[PDB]
C-alpha cells in the first residue's frame, strides 16, 4: 500500500561482486562498499540522522556466497540468461544556454549487474564530473542503474550514453542534443 | 533517527 | 566484455510493507536464483514456502528451526516497525516542492508551435497531479506525459504536454498539485 523498505543484497560468480544496500520506495537510503568495508549514504544528511554497523553486511555477504554455491551445484550449474537494457537519457530540468544541468542516463530492466557504460562528448569519452549508483533492486529480479555527467549546455556540443552488456550484440548508444 | 538494522541471512543445508 | 564463463546469480530481498502509518505490516524474505525466486517467508504465513520445486528441501529445513521461525514472526516488530521508526523524520516526512517551467514546442521539427510542455522537476515524493486549462477550462484532451520519471537521487521529474494550435489572445495555465504545497501550483504562458 503505502511505503516499502527493502533490504537487497546480491553474489555475482564468477565475478565474485557483492553488493548489499536499503532502497526506501525504489530510492536508495545507503549501499555498503566491500572494498573499504564502510557505508556509504545516498545523500550526505542520511548520516547525520542514521548510523549503520557496516559488519552486518559483511557477514551477510558471505553467507550469500556460500548460499550461492549450493544452488549452484543443486541446479547443475544452469547460468544465468542474459537480459539486455533498456536506457534513456534525460535532463535534470529543461535546459538553458549556459546554465549548468545534468544529464541523467537511465539503464533498467537487465540481468545479471554487470554493464559498462562511458559517457562520450562529440565521440570523446568523458570522466570529469560523472559519478553513478550502484544497481538497485525491481519487483521482476532484474536491475536498474543511474549514472551522472553534470554539463555546461552549449549549440555546439552533442552527447551520449554508451552502455554495453552481455545480453546486447552491439553497444548501445542513446544521443542527446539541445534543441530549440 | 536511531541506528538501521540489517536482518541476518540463513545458510541453507549443504 | 570480452568475457562469456557462464554466470550464476544468488540474491535476498527483505522487504517490508507498510499500511496507514505503522498500524498494518507485512514482511517478505525472499531468494531468488538467476532469475527465479526459490523461497519466500510472509508474515502474513509465518512459515517459509518453497515457490518452485527446487526450494522445496530449503522450505522443510528453515521450517524446522523454531528458533528462527520465531525470530522472522517478531520481525515485523523488531525489524520493520523498527526501521521505520528509525527512518521515519527523513523519508516518509521528506518532502521537495517542484520548479514549474512553461515552454512552447514542436510536434514537427520545423512546423509551427503546436506543443506546451509543463515541466515540473526536483520534487518528492513521487505523487502529483497536473492540470491544463484553456482560459480558465481545463482541457482534458490533447494530452500526453513522460509518466512520472525517478532521477535516483530522490527526486522526481514528469513532462506533461499539451497538443494545441495557440490562438492570439489566449491563457493557457499549467497547475500542479503536490504533498509539499498547501495550495495548487500555477504558471501561466500568453499565445
Amino acid at each position: 500500500e503505502e511505503h516499502v523498505i527493502i533490504q537487497a543484497e546480491f553474489y555475482l560468480n564468477p565475478d565474485q561482486s557483492g553488493e548489499f544496500m536499503f532502497d526506501f520506495d525504489g530510492d536508495e537510503i545507503f549501499h555498503v562498499d566491500m572494498a573499504k568495508k564502510e557505508t556509504v549514504w545516498r545523500l550526505e544528511e542520511f548520516g547525520r540522522f542514521a548510523s549503520f554497523e557496516a559488519q552486518g553486511a559483511l557477514a551477510n555477504i558471505a553467507v550469500d556466497k556460500a548460499n550461492l554455491e549450493i544452488m549452484t551445484k543443486r541446479s547443475n550449474y544452469t547460468p544465468i540468461t542474459n537480459v539486455p537494457p533498456e536506457v534513456t537519457v534525460l535532463t535534470n530540468s529543461p535546459v538553458e544556454l549556459r546554465e549548468p544541468n545534468v544529464l541523467i542516463c537511465f539503464i533498467d530492466k537487465f540481468t545479471p549487474p554487470v554493464v559498462n557504460v562511458t559517457w562520450l562528448r562529440n565521440g570523446k569519452p568523458v570522466t570529469t564530473g560523472v559519478s553513478e549508483t550502484v544497481f538497485l533492486p525491481r519487483e521482476d529480479h532484474l536491475f536498474r542503474k543511474f549514472h551522472y555527467l553534470p554539463f555546461l549546455p552549449s549549440t555546439e556540443d552533442v552527447y551520449d550514453c554508451r552502455v554495453e552488456h552481455w545480453g546486447l550484440d552491439e553497444p548501445l548508444l542513446k544521443h542527446w542534443e539541445f534543441d530549440a | 533517527s536511531g541506528p538501521l538494522k540489517a536482518e541476518i541471512a540463513q545458510r541453507l543445508e549443504d | 566484455m570480452g568475457d562469456t564463463r557462464p554466470r550464476f546469480l544468488w540474491q535476498l530481498k527483505f522487504e517490508c510493507h507498510f499500511f496507514n502509518g505503522t498500524e498494518r505490516v507485512r514482511l517478505l524474505e525472499r531468494c531468488i536464483y538467476n532469475q527465479e525466486e526459490s523461497v519466500r517467508f510472509d508474515s502474513d504465513v509465518g512459515e517459509y514456502r518453497a515457490v518452485t520445486e527446487l526450494g522445496r528441501p530449503d522450505a522443510e529445513y528453515w521450517n524446522s528451526q523454531k528458533d528462527l521461525l520465531e525470530q522472522r514472526r517478531a520481525a515485523v516488530d523488531t525489524y520493520c516497525r523498527h526501521n521505520y521508526g528509525v527512518g521515519e523524520s527523513f523519508t516518509v516526512q521528506r518532502r521537495v516542492e517542484p520548479k514549474v517551467t512553461v515552454y512552447p514546442s514542436k510536434t514537427q521539427p520545423l512546423q509551427h508551435h503546436n506543443l506546451l510542455v509543463c515541466s515540473v522537476s526536483g520534487f518528492y515524493p513521487g505523487s502529483i497531479e497536473v492540470r491544463w486549462f484553456r482560459n480558465g477550462q481545463e482541457e482534458k484532451a490533447g494530452v500526453v506525459s513522460t509518466g512520472l520519471i525517478q532521477n535516483g537521487d530522490w527526486t522526481f521529474q514528469t513532462l506533461v504536454m499539451l497538443e494545441t494550435v495557440p490562438r492570439s489572445g489566449e491563457v493557457y495555465t499549467c497547475q500542479v498539485e503536490h504533498p509539499s504545497v498547501t495550495s495548487p501550483l500555477t504558471v501561466e504562458w500568453r499565445a
